[PDB]
């Protein structure tokens, strides 16, 4: 539209320390578009006569709500338009994963969840922890973050080979443990 | 034998906690008896307060001020069910404030017979106008001399005690209550010391 | 029904005035929301004050009679409750924002008080959707403007209650 402007992408989910290139396309009547971050100027490059590119290098994590990118035009229609840039932390590997038995019926395994990488809006909500054994082929999403109560089926099987997996919308970490039933 | 009608239904709201209500059961029934405390507004109902042990139970919801609330307790056993009388009160008139802290006593170089007091009060973030009661005494005497309560009726955070002996130490303590005279008197604050000027 | 809101009228009026003075404060809900959404830039605050939702003005409230004023207050509080419920169902984080629940309880209390006051005057009150969001900047701006308008309306209704207490005809 000659009296409007667009910006892409909208509500991008990135990882802390990556790059991004934001495009901005304004109409014909709009002139001298100037975009800014929270509080700083941004040196934009004009790809074409009506387009402008914004380059951000090594974005830093500010808050779990995202970094607002407000862009206001000096000439033409006086208004404010922009998008929110969601930056998330790096997912860590579970540390000191160990399990135990009490009465040959349940296995209370515990681990360290690490750093929380859950956002506030509807972008990233779940951080699942899946524990799947090899000799039995059983795994379900645990309801807790650093604990789980495993139920062993009958058969007097004395062997275990687990593989804990933590996955979010960005990456997926995995750690394997190996132990014995009578030795723990 | 079946229970009797409960009485002595009173409720107190501590600053920073939920509403706590107490009553007397009466006679021993020699049977398993449950006591449930009801609570509701004029247009809304609240969860029940089931006494886990004894007669008092602490509610689970947050207290809302400036709204009349009606509560009553029902006694039920294996032989009958009887409920006490209901009371209609305001949660802001049953608040028990916390004692003021950071009590400091400062002297004056010009007037050696005065001692200016200084303290801070919570007041739920500036919501309640609290009047205070100030008691002072020397270091060797055991009795406490109380200032006239009419002089400390206005909401304030400082007071100047006069008619004191020059070059003598004193001990002070304070407690606050609502301006309208309702509610409950707070506990005594920490004793602060102060020496008059020469 | 008859299990609350005793026949005392001066106490009810004082409670209403105190609730209005407590609610009509920018530090209650608007300032925490602004400090949480990273909207501290002066341009962002100008955009906040620019977009304003249409609320009844002060002269309109002062020109109306008493039952009409009570009915309009009831309807406006109902709309504010609906909008707050929508914002809660869109934000999807309850523990990081208890001011929303506090304001909701305060609005419910004000609604109960005004209903009781209307019942005391022998007047009958008038008895009467997408979770996902495409954009977030526009939603933030809209919520900011709505909170600003709500605080202004609470201040206006508090001033009207004060004028009513001064009159007492
Ligand atoms: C983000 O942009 C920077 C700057 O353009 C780039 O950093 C390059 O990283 C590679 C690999 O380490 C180096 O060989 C180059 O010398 C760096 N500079 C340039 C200009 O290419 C890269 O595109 C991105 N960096 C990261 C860490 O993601
Ligand atoms: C992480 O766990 C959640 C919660 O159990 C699951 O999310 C499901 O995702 C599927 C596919 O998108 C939906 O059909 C379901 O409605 C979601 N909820 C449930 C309860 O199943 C899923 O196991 C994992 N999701 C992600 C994104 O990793
Ligand atoms: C025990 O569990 C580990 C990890 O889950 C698995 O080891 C895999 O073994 C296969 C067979 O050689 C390899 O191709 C894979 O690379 C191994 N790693 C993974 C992550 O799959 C396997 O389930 C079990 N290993 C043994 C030796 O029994
Ligand atoms: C784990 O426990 C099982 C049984 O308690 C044992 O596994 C034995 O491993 C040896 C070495 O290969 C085999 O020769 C035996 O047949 C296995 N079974 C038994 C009953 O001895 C052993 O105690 C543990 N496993 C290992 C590899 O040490
Ligand atoms: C009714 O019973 C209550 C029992 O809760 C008593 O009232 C106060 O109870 C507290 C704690 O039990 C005591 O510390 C107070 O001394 C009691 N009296 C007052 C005036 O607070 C008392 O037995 C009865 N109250 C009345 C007013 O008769
Ligand atoms: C063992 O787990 C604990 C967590 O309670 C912590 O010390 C660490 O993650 C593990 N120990 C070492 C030496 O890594
Ligand atoms: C009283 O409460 C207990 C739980 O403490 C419950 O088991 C019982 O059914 C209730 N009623 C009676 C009459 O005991
Ligand atoms: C009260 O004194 C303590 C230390 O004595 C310190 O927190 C501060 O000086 C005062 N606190 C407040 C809230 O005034």
């Amino acid at each position: 539209e000659p009296d409007k402007s667009l910006i892409f992408p909208k509500d991008k989910v990135l990882e802390e320390g990556s790059n991004v290139t934001i495009c901005l396309m304004y109409g014909q009547n709009v002139y001298n578009v100037s975009c800014k971050l929270q509080d700083e100027p941004i040196h934009g490059e004009q790809l074409d006569s009506h387009v402008s590119l914004l380059k951000l290098n090594n974005v830093v994590f500010l808050s779990d709500t995202g970094t607002n990118i407000n862009c206001q035009a000096t000439k033409g229609p006086k208004r404010i338009f922009g998008t929110v840039l969601f930056v998330s932390k790096v997912l860590e590997e579970p540390k000191n994963v160990s399990c135990e038995t009490r009465d040959f019926k349940t296995l209370d395994c515990s681990w360290e969840p690490g750093v929380d990488t859950t956002l506030t809006w509807r972008k990233q909500r779940f951080q699942n922890y899946t524990l799947c054994e090899s000799f039995s082929k059983r795994c379900e999403v645990s309801n807790y973050r650093n604990s789980y109560t495993w139920q062993i089926t009958e058969g007097s099987q004395e062997m275990y080979n687990f593989t804990l997996t933590a996955e979010n919308q960005l990456r997926k970490r995995s750690v394997n443990i190996n132990f014995n039933l009578t030795h723990r | 034998f079946p229970p009797d009608k409960p009485t002595n239904l009173t409720c107190i709201v501590n600053e920073g906690k939920n509403m706590l209500c107490q009553w007397d059961p009466g006679r021993e029934t020699y049977l398993e008896t449950n006591y449930t405390l009801k609570s509701e507004w004029a247009t809304e109902k609240f969860p029940d307060c089931q006494s886990k042990h004894g007669t008092s139970c602490m509610v689970s919801y947050m207290p809302t001020y400036y709204v009349n609330i009606e509560v009553w307790v029902e006694a039920e056993n294996a032989l009958g069910k009887v409920s006490s009388e209901s009371i209609n009160f305001d949660p802001v008139d049953k608040v028990k404030p916390t004692p003021p802290y950071n009590l400091s006593v400062t002297n004056s170089e010009e007037l050696s017979s005065i001692l200016k007091l200084s303290w801070v009060s919570s007041g739920l973030g500036g919501l309640l106008d609290l009047k205070s009661d100030i008691q002072y005494r020397t270091k060797d005497a055991s009795t406490w001399i109380q200032v006239p309560l009419e002089d400390t009726m206005s909401p304030r955070t400082s007071f100047t005690v006069q008619d004191l002996k020059p070059f003598t130490e004193y001990v002070f303590r304070i407690r606050s209550i609502k301006d309208s005279g309702k509610g409950y008197w707070s506990d005594w604050s920490e004793e602060a010391s102060g020496t008059t000027y020469e | 029904a008859n299990r609350g809101c005793s026949n005392s009228s001066s106490q009810l009026l004082s409670q209403l005035q105190n609730q209005a003075n407590l609610t009509g404060n920018t530090e209650s809900l608007l300032e925490p929301y602004i400090r949480l959404q990273n909207l501290n830039t002066p341009d962002l605050r100008a955009a906040c004050t620019q977009h304003s939702v249409a609320f009844p003005s002060e002269d309109t409230l002062r020109q109306l009679s008493k039952p009409h004023f009570l009915s309009t207050v009831y309807t406006t509080l109902d709309r504010v409750l609906y909008q707050l419920d929508a914002l809660r169902q869109k934000f999807l984080k309850t523990p990081a924002f208890p001011k929303l629940d506090s304001a909701r309880h305060n609005i419910l209390g004000i609604r109960n008080n005004v209903f009781c006051m209307a019942r005391l005057l022998n007047h009958s009150l008038e008895i009467p959707r997408s979770t996902t969001t495409p954009d977030v900047f526009n939603t933030k701006i809209g919520s900011c403007g709505f909170l600003w308008g709500y605080h202004r309306f609470m201040g206006s209704v508090g001033r009207v209650f004060r004028e009513w207490d001064d009159g007492s005809t």
